[PDB]
């Protein structure tokens, strides 16, 4: 509903502070550009400039107030804002290949990074020797991991990878917490355990989610697919094939409703039903260049804005067409009339 | 009669592979190269396809992450044709970097072939670049039967006037 | 590059910033009298035709803004001599030209205020007027025996032309 | 070299030098124009070429080339038709051909001329010489030269725009190029005006053809403006000449004087302002500045084979007022230092073959063995496709 | 231009200035110039011993022994009669022309001079026409080779008179664009009736490899009698050069298509960003 | 030495993880049941075995079938199939346009039009995607 | 010695490549060892001058002396190292892929391809530029195999890259391929069964 254009070229990833008050994004750049809102406009106020190679993955520790970035210069670089500027402390990830994606754990002791060099950097910070450090989750990933989502607990971690898997696994470090409670995901939670892998063999997984509770993990693939497994139900899977393009992200709305977006270009709900252990159709939530859908290229980023993966009330899009919309639930709800959430 | 429904499978099958993103290379430290042509992860290889319309005239669709590869077996009902259609082939792929989509050289057993990446998804409109494979179909149909009458037409004029000036 | 003046002497008088220099003259005004075979004026006549076709003139001295100044007037006695039908009628309009007030420095319609100071009070303001009008008079004289055959096409050519693309009017 | 010689060609901007390698002059000198209809049946063949087109009643004029650039290659490709098959009358696939082009053409632009040349008329070899590169050569006729040499500047003024390119071993120094305002054309509209405010009776539809004739008639370069002009106001007699002309519609005879122009015209190549408001720098200068742009260890055998090519150079003592005012500006840059250097040899080339230095250099190498081996062949062209055609071996000083 | 032009404008033009200048008075300019012409004919245009009152025009063609046993030098010397001198060493004919001494209409003999080569080419087929109208039937054919592997033959019968040219593709393709044009003239009568009849072969010659092709040019006596003989030579010896000079132009004008269509779809590629 | 393609024993390469009754199909197709022929005729695809031949068996059975049809017979038949149906028929039908004979690709062009609209172009995606397809 | 320090290290083999020459420094214990310190003659400007050259054949000519900052710049911007030249060459010669618009100081606009791997590809084929040699891959394995068994393993592991002209994108994958190749051929005499063991990383680091 709400768009707005910050480039006619990619946004290749995204991430707002705790307010909302402002967003940073890549400009298809080795650099971050950071916007704020003033009244009904946007304001640029700041450019992170340090990756030496394009930006693939951006996010932002609300509390703490710290951006992180990766890059495919195979570097990633925590940002703390210094009085007005923000300063940038280089992290050695060990790894030979681009980084893909990252994202902070909600605790915020620790993020993940995603590359190609077919491992899951997990970096935690020494206050004892003053530099960031990592361990690497390797098996048994076979190939570039393409996005990840943290549990509430801040030690499972979902992972979507091109060797067409989804997986949980453990991120568990214990220089910077607590032994994790249990899970229905599996009770024994050791640095690197794998928790979870889906049985398909197709389709490479662009986006996995996991629920407000974390009892439930959904990814969307390549050969427009998209699934739910809950620990719930024994870690069932349900599976729905949709007649259109690929999704590249997804993100809960509710415990049981999903929405995301990709190569169609407009962002589209996804109900699930836990007695019937089945997923449903929920229909095009963006309904009316030369196309009819706010966003002109694909959509390759979805978070939520306000009221958490629990009750989210509004949620936020950029895609390769440069543009950032802003949804409200709400309203899609009244402009819909028959549309069904949760 | 054949050619709507030919073209319109062909369309389909494109807006299904041309589905890119940007990829850094897990085979070689900080490269990017078009998948489909280095071929050097197997599990980033879609399924190669052809649409046929008949034993002659085919499109072979290769995609993958971040690149597509479409081969385009052009129709040459005689001789004639066969020298016109080679041609212009050519011609354009001889201009191949005014035509960024364009492969310098064809997939042996086509006439014409394109490799379209990433960042032509990314600068261009996707349904836009589908809409330009199917012009371009039609289209160089169409100019190979104009050049064909050419030849034809200014072979006459030019065999009358040397004759009818004894 | 143009021609400039090379009267400029280690003791020659200035009137403004323009130099006084001598002309061999009967004409009134504060002139020096001139014992040399040459002056300004015939520097001026002789380097004009060349000159003329300039646009750029560097002022070297102070002897080059009375140049100027002089192959300005020479264009104005052009315009006026052509139309004229002897080398006697010539003669009058080249005294009716030499008295009218042009502009000076410092005036609305001087065309060079950037370059010439102005005078600084009454008196530079008169003496200026007197030489400049001394000039004109002396100028249009022995310019009007050049000019004049009849006044020769090969002079005539050159009243489209303007010196710096400036003009005394 | 076989039986046959072969074919020279130098399109201009202006005007198309063409012939057979061997002789001294081309055998045409032809307006670089073409006249078409203004496409079903031979429409495309209905077109003139040279003088034949200039003046056709029905026939549209055109100028394939711009800045010594082809604009148009439909239009330059049937132009070559007829520079073969009735002008130069050789079957295409019997000679080797040598084209030449302008320092900024584009790689693109010489495949552009090679899948022309052998995908339309088959020819069996053909080789794109660098103009700047066949000036130097051609200049090698001159005496004041001793030793062959491919390093020097070359000051090409046609038509168009002059070029100052200096040379070092036979390749350009591209990045060092540089281009003056000023040239043919410019010289003549000048030469036009100055016959507009003062001499009458001439025909209005011939204004630029008299200015022309007489640029090229009676026009040169003097040492001093006022010592000149002050020579034709003192003997009038002597300096003053006269061109007469034809009425081409009353069909009879104008005559004017000719008289400042003669020297004014050639003048503003040093000074510029003279004519044109948005260029001041003498030619001179611009020479110098180009020269010490380039490497210094090369400055001096640049300075010291200043060589001429194209019709704007043919002015009488061009050469002369040239090397003149660069040898002061490089003595009194040099003088400074000291009061804050060997003495820097200024020499600037005149030969005979000036007129059409390219052609004449481009006649001499096609002459010579080397240059059929350098010659990039239809075999070659064919296997490895017209790429081959983007570098073309330079040849004729080292050996 | 459709048909070539059959006269030699480096030789007029050469001459021309020659006789405008000896015919002003001013002191003859020195000439030395080599130049070509179709099927491997050299010229030469020189001042002989260096004399420059004296301006030689010299052809060399590799064929002319063959043209030579067909009447050629009887030929040649009633056109150009005393301008005909010694051939120059290296070539085959040379006409001479004294400055000093010219006739009074000059562009008579300045035609002629452009027109050597046609004129070496011309008693062949004299000849022949000349067989026909004396109904002379069973002589010796005519065998002509104008290039290193083309050839001509010529051969009269009671009422025509037959051209046989054996000409060359080079390109494996020019032999279809060739077939095309043939074709053409195959049929031309269903466009001039009384026009000569053309026949044509892909590899194997007439009654009288893959790139070789046999045009059959049928003359009759409207075509080779003494009043259409010289325009009729005119054309049938260029016959062969107009061919291949219209397939290279066809190439040319598809080029020009080709340009316009790429350059288009250079226009739509482009408009599909944003 | 480096001729050999030193990657191929690379161990962080990847590495990937029969058919219809002829008699069934032939008796529903004799019996007028096209739609049940369908059906039938992708029953069990040959999607795990290493043999080309057991698959072109499969597919002829399939193309067989398809072919048989009546061009106003195919919309009602599509129909009837369930979404992963329309998957699987997509791929045959893409594996039919390998083999033009007989105006055969006529046809799998209707049929393909059919299956598209039933399908939508997530089918064609899904054929594309598959690691071991017919 | 300095190298290996800033990466917390003692022992492994360095390779420097900058603007005049390429070394090979094995380090042991925390001292040098100049017996087995080899040298390569190839290096930066020999790179930079060989980019003027395929500039050439393309139809660019660059003067040595003029414009020798001007390729530098693009030769830095542009050229990376081919993993495998028969797949880069594939790239060059049948796409486009490789082609990239370069702006002079002029304002002239330059494509370049295939000449950005071509380029630095005299670091492994010294022949290209009139160099006898091994080639710094090559030689690179030669410093370690003509050294102590026991402490073979060690150098293998512990190879790091300093030096501007070690910066091309793609080398470090180029000299894992490379050494592998010879490890497989000059040492497992032919069996690939036991390449896989053979343990072999090279450090990139961020910085230097
Ligand atoms: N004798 C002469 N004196 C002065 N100028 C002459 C003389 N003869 C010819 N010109 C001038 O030379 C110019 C043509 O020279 P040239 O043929 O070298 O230029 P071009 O190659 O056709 O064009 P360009 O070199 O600018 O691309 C015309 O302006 C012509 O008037
Ligand atoms: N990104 C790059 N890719 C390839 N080469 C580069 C890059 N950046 C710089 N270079 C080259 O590296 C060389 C400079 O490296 P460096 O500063 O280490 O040399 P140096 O230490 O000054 O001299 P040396 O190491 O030879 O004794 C130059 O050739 C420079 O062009
Ligand atoms: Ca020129
Ligand atoms: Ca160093």
């Amino acid at each position: 509903m709400a768009y707005h254009s910050f480039l006619v070229e990619p946004i290749s990833c995204h991430a707002w502070n705790k307010d909302r008050t402002q967003i940073a994004i890549c400009p298809n750049n080795h650099e971050v550009h950071i916007y704020e809102k003033s009244g009904n406009k946007w304001v640029q106020v700041h450019e992170l400039k340090e990756h030496n190679g394009q930006v693939t993955g951006v996010d932002w520790a609300p509390d703490s107030n710290r951006i992180v970035t990766c890059g495919t210069d195979r570097n990633a670089y925590v940002w703390t804002l210094k009085g007005r500027t923000w300063k940038p402390t280089l992290v050695i990830l060990r790894i030979n290949r681009a980084a893909r994606c990252v994202r902070w754990a909600p605790n915020e002791k620790k993020f993940a990074v995603g590359s190609g060099s077919r491992v899951i950097s997990i970096c935690y910070f020494e206050q004892e020797n003053d530099w960031w450090v990592c361990k690497h989750i390797k098996k048994p990933i076979r190939s570039t991991v393409l996005s990840l989502d943290w549990h509430p607990n801040s030690v499972l971690l979902a992972a979507g990878s091109c060797d067409f898997k989804c997986r949980i696994f453990s991120a568990y470090i214990k220089e910077v917490e607590e032994r994790p409670a249990p899970t229905p995901w599996g009770s024994k939670m050791p640095f690197g355990e794998l928790m979870f892998e889906s049985s398909s063999s197709c389709g490479w997984v662009h986006g996995v989610c996991f629920s407000a509770n974390g009892s439930r993990v959904a990814w969307v693939s390549h050969d427009s697919t998209v699934c739910l497994a809950d620990a719930d139900k024994k870690m069932a899977v349900a599976t729905l094939a949709s007649e259109t393009l690929p999704l590249l992200a997804v993100t809960f709305i509710t415990e049981s409703s999903l929405v995301a977006a990709g190569h169609d270009c407009f962002p589209v709900l996804f109900t699930y039903d836990s007695a019937a252990g089945k997923l449903s159709f929920g229909g095009r939530l963006d309904v009316p260049a030369g196309l009819d859908s706010l966003h002109k290229n694909s959509v390759s980023q979805i978070s939520v804005l306000s009221g958490g993966k629990a009750k989210c009330s509004q949620f936020c899009t950029t895609g390769m067409d440069g543009g950032m919309s802003i949804w409200d639930v709400r309203s899609l709800e009244s402009a819909l009339k028959d549309l069904k959430i949760v | 009669a054949t050619l709507r429904p030919y073209l319109s499978a062909v369309r389909a099958t494109l807006q299904a592979a041309l589905c890119l993103e940007n990829f850094s290379s897990q085979v070689v430290e900080r490269h990017n190269k078009p998948e489909v042509e280095v071929r050097s992860s197997k599990e980033l290889l879609l399924q190669p396809v052809t649409i046929s319309r008949n034993e002659k005239e085919k499109v072979l669709i290769e995609g993958s992450i971040n690149s597509v590869r479409v081969s385009i077996a052009v129709k040459q009902a005689d001789e004639i044709e066969k020298i016109l259609c080679h041609k212009f082939m050519r011609f354009m792929m001889m201009r191949a970097e005014n035509f960024f989509i364009l492969r310098r050289k064809p997939v042996e057993g086509y006439d014409i072939s394109f490799l379209i990446t990433n960042f032509h998804t990314e600068q261009m409109y996707k349904h836009k670049l589908v809409d330009f494979v199917i012009h371009f179909m039609e289209e160089i149909d169409k100019e190979i039967s104009e050049m064909k009458l050419s030849v034809n037409a200014r072979a006459r004029i030019v065999a009358e006037e040397f004759l009818k000036n004894f | 590059p143009a021609y400039h003046s090379s009267l400029m002497d280690p003791d020659t008088k200035l009137i403004g910033n323009m130099a006084l220099l001598p002309i061999r003259s009967q004409f009134k005004g504060p002139a020096p009298r001139e014992t040399k075979d040459t002056d300004i004026v015939d520097e001026a006549i002789y380097y004009f035709k060349a000159n003329v076709f300039f646009k750029n003139y560097e002022i070297k001295n102070e002897a080059d803004r009375t140049l100027i100044y002089i192959t300005l007037y020479i264009s104005e006695c052009l315009k006026k001599l052509q139309k004229c039908n002897s080398k006697s009628q010539g003669e009058k309009e080249m005294y009716t030209l030499g008295i009218t007030n042009f502009p000076i420095p410092g005036e609305p319609g001087f065309p060079l205020n950037a370059i010439y100071a102005k005078p600084a009070n009454k008196q530079e303001d008169e003496v200026m007027r007197a030489y400049l009008q001394q000039l004109r008079q002396e100028t249009g004289l022995r310019l009007c025996e050049k000019v004049f055959d009849k006044p020769s096409k090969w002079w005539t050519c050159f009243v489209k032309r303007q010196f710096m693309n400036k003009s005394l009017s | 070299a076989g039986r046959l010689p072969a074919c020279v060609v130098d399109c201009g901007t202006g005007y198309t030098k063409l012939g057979y390698a061997g002789n001294t002059e081309p055998q045409f000198i032809i307006p670089s124009c073409i006249a078409i209809k203004e496409m079903k049946g031979v429409d495309d063949l209905d077109f003139f070429i040279g003088d034949e087109a200039i003046e056709k009643p029905t026939y549209a004029t055109k100028w394939p080339i711009r800045h010594g650039i082809v604009e148009d290659w439909d239009l330059m490709e049937r132009f070559m038709e007829q520079v073969i098959f009735k002008y130069l009358r050789a079957e295409p696939e019997d000679h080797y051909f040598l084209l030449t082009e302008p320092p900024l053409n584009t790689p693109e632009n010489r495949e552009y001329t090679a899948e022309i040349m052998f995908e339309s008329f088959n020819v069996p070899g053909l080789y794109i010489a660098v103009q700047a590169v066949l000036a130097l050569a051609a200049s090698w006729t001159s005496r004041q030269v001793g030793e062959r040499t491919l390093t020097g500047t070359v000051i090409d003024s046609g038509d168009g725009v002059t070029h100052v390119i200096p040379v070092a071993e036979g390749y350009v120094i591209g990045s060092c190029i540089k281009h003056i305002p000023i040239a043919g054309r410019d010289i003549t509209y000048f030469i036009q005006q100055l016959l507009r405010d003062r001499e009458v009776g001439i025909p209005p539809e011939q204004s630029l053809e008299t200015a022309k004739a007489v640029k090229e008639r009676y026009s040169y370069v003097c040492p001093d403006l006022v010592k000149e002009f002050n020579k034709y106001d003192t003997d009038g007699s002597k300096w003053i000449k006269q061109y007469t002309g034809i009425n081409a519609i009353s069909k009879k005879e104008f005559s004017i004087d000719v008289g400042y122009e003669r020297f004014l015209g050639p003048e503003i190549f040093f000074h510029p302002e003279f004519a044109n408001p948005d260029f001041t720098q003498p030619i001179s200068e611009v020479v110098d500045e180009v020269i010490q742009n380039c490497p210094i260890d090369v400055r001096r055998p640049l300075y010291k084979n200043i060589v001429l090519s194209g019709g704007s150079t043919m002015f009488r003592d061009f050469g002369r007022r040239l090397q003149r005012d660069l040898k002061r500006t490089v003595d009194a840059r040099l003088k400074l230092s000291e009061e804050l250097p060997k003495p820097i040899d200024v020499q600037v080339i005149t030969h005979h073959m000036q007129r059409y230095a390219v052609w004449f250099g481009g006649s001499m190498l096609a002459s010579t063995p080397e240059f059929y081996q350098v010659c990039h062949t239809k075999k070659d062209y064919e296997e490895i496709g017209p790429s081959i055609c983007r570098h073309n071996p330079v040849f004729g000083v080292m050996s | 231009m459709i048909l070539l032009e059959v006269n030699n404008r480096i030789i007029e033009e050469t001459l021309a200035l020659k006789f405008e200048n000896a015919a002003a008075g001013n002191k003859p300019e020195a000439v030395e110039v080599t130049f070509a012409d179709f099927d491997g004919v050299l010229y030469h245009i020189s001042n002989p011993n260096g004399d420059k009152t004296k301006v030689m025009v010299s052809i060399s063609l590799k064929f002319y022994k063959e043209l030579q046993a067909h009447g050629a030098d009887e030929l040649l010397k009633r056109v150009y009669g005393s301008y005909l001198v010694n051939p120059e060493s290296g070539y085959n004919v040379s006409l001479l022309y004294d400055l000093e001494n010219l006739p009074a209409s000059k562009d008579s003999i300045v035609h002629q001079a452009g027109m050597l080569k046609r004129n070496c080419f011309a008693s062949v087929f004299e000849k022949y026409f000349q067989f026909q109208e004396e109904g002379k039937e069973g002589e010796n054919r005519a065998v002509i080779h104008y290039r290193d592997d083309e050839t001509m033959y010529v051969e009269s019968k009671k009422d025509r008179v037959t051209v046989v040219f054996s000409t060359v593709f080079k390109d494996d393709d020019d032999v279809v664009i060739g077939k095309v044009f043939m074709q053409e003239f195959k049929e031309g009568r269903r466009a001039s009736h009384t026009a000569p009849q053309v026949l044509f072969s892909h590899r194997e010659p007439p009654l009288e490899g893959d790139n070789i092709g046999y045009i059959t040019f049928v003359l009759f006596p409207r075509h080779t009698n003494a009043s259409a003989r010289d325009n009729t030579i005119n054309l049938i010896h260029t016959f062969r050069d107009y061919l291949h000079y219209h397939i290279k132009c066809s190439k040319a004008y598809i080029h020009t298509r080709m340009r316009a269509k790429t350059s288009d779809f250079l226009k739509v590629l482009n408009r599909a960003r944003p | 030495f480096r001729k050999v393609d030193v990657d191929e024993y690379d161990e962080n390469k990847f590495v990937d993880e029969a058919g219809p009754d002829e008699g069934e199909v032939d008796s529903c197709l004799r019996q007028g049941n096209m739609t049940a022929a369908l059906q039938a005729a992708l029953k069990n695809p040959p999607i795990n075995t290493k043999s080309q031949a057991v698959k072109d068996r499969a597919g002829s059975i399939v193309l067989k079938v398809l072919i048989s049809f009546k061009a106003n017979d195919i919309e009602k038949a599509v129909q009837s199939l369930d979404k992963n149906g329309v998957d699987l028929l997509m791929k045959y039908i893409y594996k039919g346009f390998e083999s033009p004979s007989d105006n055969s690709s006529a046809v799998l062009l209707q049929w393909h039009e059919k299956a598209l609209a039933a399908g939508g172009v997530g089918s064609i995606v899904r054929v594309l995607t598959a690691r071991k397809t017919v | 010695v300095l190298t290996l320090y800033a990466q917390g290290l003692l022992t492994g083999v360095v390779v420097d490549s900058g603007d005049g020459v390429t070394h090979i420094c094995p380090v042991y214990e925390g001292f040098s060892l100049p017996h087995l310190t080899r040298r390569l003659d190839i290096a930066g400007r020999d790179i930079t001058r060989y980019l003027i050259k395929l500039l050439l054949l393309r139809g660019y000519a660059f003067n040595h002396s003029a414009d020798f900052e001007t390729v530098r710049m693009i030769k830095e911007k542009l050229c990376y190292v081919g993993y495998n030249i028969e797949q880069e060459q594939k790239l060059a010669l049948e796409t486009t892929v490789l082609v990239e618009s370069y702006t002079l100081p002029d304002g002239r606009i330059i494509k370049v391809g295939g000449e950005r791997f071509e380029a630095p590809e005299a670091l492994f084929q010294p022949h290209l530029i009139n160099v006898e040699g091994v080639g710094v891959a090559e030689l690179l394995f030669n410093t370690i195999q003509a050294a102590d068994i026991d402490t073979r393993s060690e150098f293998y592991k512990h190879i790091v890259l300093s030096g501007g002209s070690t910066m091309y994108p793609g080398l470090p994958s180029r000299l894992e391929r490379e050494l592998k190749q010879l490890y497989l051929e000059r040492v497992l005499k032919g069996d690939v069964e036991k390449l896989s063991k053979f343990k072999i990383r090279i450090e990139d680091p961020p910085r230097r």
